[PDB]
């Protein structure tokens, strides 16, 4: 992986720095590294592909070295460099694609393609130089068994789930108490509803709770908490839990009462915010507990008093919503987020060459299935393929 | 009762209307004048065959007759899984019919009221006194903490306040938190302390003629018309029964299975 | 009807007897002579109170009376969730007792028969002809493969073979695979072609006095004496009813819910 | 791991071969290996950790070489060697125990304890010599991504499960048709029961099926198959599936008919055995399908015919059994078995020092929970701890 990344980095620096008119002083070290890469790769035969519709390609390296006596680079030097750079970039892209489409259960961190396994030999370590990208840095930390860290803007940590739970229900679904939520990506909208507006409640207060378990620990997380769930604030007809019938929801929104968001790690309360909205910081957590309340307004105007009668029928249903959006976080594991493209790259490569479903990832690289059952083996394979995708993005 | 968790992506099941029509029974309650006007001894068979065309198996639709609203209001026994009450409208009986609806469109938890030895009160707005019999004449004497009466003497029933007279059914609502002495003709009446638990979803009332006058809630600020309170204009009873049969699916859609576990002693017409 | 997979370590639940009694009901069928000997106008009330001491809520236990076995055998309707039939023993009515027990202890799927038009045959050992009415007289004429009577003349019904005379209920079992012409007094009794689906587990029969003589299976080689066919010795009916009340736990334990889905809408009690 | 195994192997060979009076030619290579170990270990500080109640222990190595120049070993030589060997054996046992009680969700095949991580450095590779045991051999094969093979006598492949399936049932539980089974260790007992004795069956034959899906592929397995399942051939009172009530089972055993044992790999029939009992060979499989039949006897003596009436009540219920014992097999993964002591050793070490439950193994190293959810991470950690346990058992 480090050798493949170093090949890609050398090629990218060659593309960027070997340009007409530049001082040889600007590229001297790069030219030395490039010639070292040529020397190391010369006389070596590689084979990529042979999986899915990815074609079998044979790679031979027999190249001349670049000159070193120029003062400024001219056109001839640039074209001579560019021929070799083109061949090497094609080889690196094909090796990355061959690695991205493969997976293993026991040792998914290790290279799967024969090309990358061959590149993991000792003799190729001469190619290795600066490993500065975030993903290769985390790869090297993981290989050294150090603490790893990935920054995610809007991490996709919540699998898609639009669900509801009815704590009070009847076959006619006219006096319903419960809560409905959407968890999606970095977003959690929840809404507790009482059809009776907590008229018969002990203190005219109905307590609602929502626990969301994150499949990985998130640290240094910035979250925005807002007091309404716009997703559950309009009337809708909702299937029953068994699908046998459909019930009606006609929200009227009241501000949530005694809002309390707890960020828990292994069942221990790390962070706690009460009646706090806007930007909050969850420093280290794996579970979110949103507890809110519907408090019946003690004083009502004639219209508000008309909305909520003493007994049934209940045509307007009291609702209190919370919105929780993770804008940025840090995770020791790789995750799909809004700013990066590794998941998109891996899925695109797997789709374009019709890779049969393997024993590790869900069919189609579907992220909801991947994050729902984010096992250590899946994490190994996902880190490997994401690192390969990041390496490939340097060139392609 | 346990929490029920459901996924909003779940697929709708097929229509269960045919299955419920096959596995449930329908009771139709109509006044005797309907049978008089129809003037046919086989009309039950005809309506059964038409309901069969609508999907109901033969024998699952039960036709029950009552003399009038006042008579029917004495302990109405609703038998079938689905009950439809064709209630004739009389402008003079607006309260009584309403009471009848209030009695059959809601679930009631009732306990005996032995007035002659005990003093009674209504604890909350859900509490009422339901009196049923051949003649229910109920007089009330509000009391106070000292046990005296306000505008009434416990030793003179003639001073009691009149709230019901010659009633087959009456729902009495007095001021909560106040003890009242009661005087009702126990010979021709039985009074029960009752709590309305909620709507009774297996009973629909179709008002034949008139206007929306029903008030099934004692609260003056609410006169809610639920989907189980229909109202149809009429000139012939045959047309009334034809529209009941034709829109039976709509009528049953407005209704739901009773869902209550009872403590009472009533027969049922079930399959 | 889906497969049920269960683990042999699942914890036993608590006793459901209390909630079963609070949510089910018990119909007790007794002969008229029982009420005659009791000689009380309120023995039903005291029996209900004793049952309540035993757990059942007031009004859940129903008491039905029949004149005798013969009259009761004419299309008996069983209403409650749990039915207990106290059948007195007569040494001269063993077959009638057996037929009544067979009818009310087993589940039957019956269809009408038109004896005046078509010939009939019994397909298998579970197929019988149950005829009931005011007076059932059934005569049979077995036919050969040329639809010609054997030992009987199709035209002359006096040559037919008599299998029932003046019975109020009779289960006829003829040789399977043979077509029979039937002469039945349809004006006073109806015959139905029935198949024995299985046991009615909500009906128990307590034979008052006598011996074990019931035979609910036509096979000569079996006299099952299932757990729902009890027998007691008696001298006074009050002792019989006290035994029934006291050991109602065991009686209900010996029974189970009906479990059969019916295509017929009949009258039942169900709390 | 190979260095730890080599330490244990050198110490065991020293204890077995350095005996008073033995020819030096019997131990020359052993003495050279032992002195190499002493040189490699001298001057190195080790610490076995304080996880749980395992005491923190510090180890220093400053030892003189074992002497040469003796024709026959004498008492002085053996005494000096025994002192050194005792210290080294204590160190190795403590290192093995420290490694046995640790686990990681990811990279669980790698060493977990600090001592073994130190021993994995290059400078200790000199200690490494003959890796002949089955577990270390398979460890080296796994490290090289080669085919791995573990031979088990009575492999513990089936998690405990005593269950039943009622294909025909009713609330009274008097006319039941179904199957009841016990799967435990290397044994499957199954029994198909019909209360009606197939009176109303299409041809007086009731078909019973039992599919047991093994969680690892077994190869070269010898299996005893016997007709009757004694575990389900006596009267029983069995809880209902939901536990609401209990039903009665009164078996009368008929011989199973048209017995059909299929051993399937990836849904493909590898082995089939019809009407075969005794020893059978399943060469490679991951699923077992047992198909048997209750055939109503066409002819019955009066005593037999008395048990099987035409209709209910059914008091004697016809049952056909099948017993399947895996006497030995080969699996690519590690399993607990009857003959080996690795699982017992690891569990004993964890229980003795009150090791808190980790994130990998079920509490108490419960084998049913372990093999029910035999994940790749669990497999890596279990192979690691079992290899360490075998290394320790060479000396302790
Ligand atoms: C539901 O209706 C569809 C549409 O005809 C039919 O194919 C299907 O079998 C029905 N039943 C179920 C259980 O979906
Ligand atoms: C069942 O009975 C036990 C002991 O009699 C009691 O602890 C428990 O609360 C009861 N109810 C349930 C639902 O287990
Ligand atoms: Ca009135
Ligand atoms: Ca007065
Ligand atoms: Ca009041
Ligand atoms: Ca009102
Ligand atoms: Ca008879
Ligand atoms: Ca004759
Ligand atoms: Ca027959
Ligand atoms: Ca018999
Ligand atoms: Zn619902
Ligand atoms: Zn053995
Ligand atoms: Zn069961």
């Amino acid at each position: 992986m480090d050798v493949l990344y170093s090949l890609s980095k050398t090629l990218k620096d060659a593309r960027d720095k070997i340009v007409e008119g530049t001082l040889y002083s600007n590229v001297s070290d790069l030219i030395q590294q490039f010639n070292q890469m040529i020397i190391t790769m010369n006389g070596n035969e590689f084979q990529t592909g042979g999986i899915g519709n990815l074609p079998i390609r044979n790679w031979n390296f027999d190249f001349g070295l670049l000159g070193t006596t120029l003062l400024n680079l001219d056109a001839n030097y640039v074209e001579t460099a560019r021929n070799t750079i083109d061949y090497f970039v094609d080889f690196v892209d094909n090796v990355c694609m061959d690695e991205m489409v493969r997976e293993s259960q026991r040792n998914g961190i290790a290279p799967q393609s024969d090309s990358l396994r061959k590149l993991s030999g000792i003799k190729f370590k001469r190619i290795n130089f600066d490993n500065s990208s975030e993903y290769i840095e985390n790869w090297n930390l993981q290989n050294r068994r150090q603490r790893t860290g990935f920054t995610f803007h809007k991490p996709n940590i919540f699998p898609y789930s639009a669900s509801f739970t009815l704590n009070r229900s009847q076959p006619a679904h006219d006096n319903l108490m419960g809560t409905m939520w959407l968890n999606a990506g970095s977003e959690i909208q929840v809404a507790g509803f009482d059809y009776s507006c907590a008229i018969n409640a002990p203190a005219n207060i109905q307590q609602f709770e929502h626990i969301v378990q994150l499949r990985r620990v998130l640290t240094t997380a910035t979250i925005t908490l807002l007091p309404d769930a716009e997703r559950f604030s309009f009337p809708r007809v909702i299937n029953s839990a068994d699908g046998a019938t459909t019930w009606y929801f006609n929200p009227v929104i009241l501000r949530p009462n005694n809002v309390e968001v707890e960020f828990l790690l292994n069942g221990q309360i790390i962070n706690t915010y009460q009646a706090r909205f806007g930007t909050i910081i969850a420093r280290n957590f794996d579970t979110i507990r949103l507890s809110f309340q519907l408090m019946r307004p003690p004083n009502m105007t004639p219209a508000v008093a008309a909305l909520f009668p003493n007994a049934q029928p209940f045509e307007h249903h009291a609702t209190v919503g919370l919105t929780l959006r993770i804008e940025s976080a840090v995770c020791e594991s790789v995750l799909a987020d809004a700013s990066k493209t590794m998941l998109a790259n891996v899925t695109s490569v797997r789709q374009e060459y019709a890779i049969p479903v393997g024993p590790v990832f869900p069919p189609g690289m579907n992220w909801t299935d991947l994050i729902t059952n984010y096992s250590p083996s899946r994490e190994d394979n996902l880190q490997r393929v994401f690192t390969v995708a990041s390496i490939r993005s340097m060139l392609v | 009762n346990l929490p029920i968790t459901g996924s909003m992506d779940t697929a709708y099941a097929n229509s269960t209307q045919e299955e419920t029509f096959l596995t449930s029974t329908l009771c139709l309650y109509y006044p005797t004048e309907a049978a008089t006007e129809i003037n046919d001894n086989s009309w039950k068979d005809t309506l059964s065959q038409l309901f069969l065309t609508k999907g109901w198996p033969t024998g699952s639709v039960y036709f029950k007759e009552y003399t009038d609203i006042a008579s029917f209001s004495v302990d109405p026994q609703l038998y079938c899984d689905y009950n439809v009450v064709l209630m004739k409208y009389d402008a003079t009986l607006q309260l009584d019919m309403s009471e009848l609806a209030d009695l059959i469109l809601n679930e009631w938890l009732c306990n005996p009221m032995d007035i002659t030895l005990y003093y009674y009160q209504q604890t909350d707005e859900a509490n009422k006194w339901i009196s049923m019999g051949s003649s229910c004449t109920i007089k009330v004497c509000p009391l106070n903490t000292q046990t005296l009466g306000i505008g009434c003497l416990t030793t003179d029933t003639a001073t009691f306040e009149e709230v019901a007279t010659a009633e087959k059914l009456v729902i009495t609502d007095v001021v909560d938190g106040v003890n009242h002495k009661l005087d009702v003709t126990t010979a021709t009446c039985t009074i029960r302390n009752c709590k309305k638990l909620g709507p009774r979803e297996n009973v629909a009332v179709i008002q034949v003629g008139g206007s929306d006058v029903l008030d099934i809630t004692a609260d003056p600020t609410t006169a809610p018309q639920t989907e189980r309170m229909m109202r149809i204009n009429w000139k012939k009873w045959w047309q009334v029964f034809y529209t009941v049969v034709d829109y039976v699916n709509q009528i049953i859609q407005a209704m739901s299975k009773r869902s209550r576990s009872l403590n009472s002693a009533a027969f049922y017409y079930r399959i």
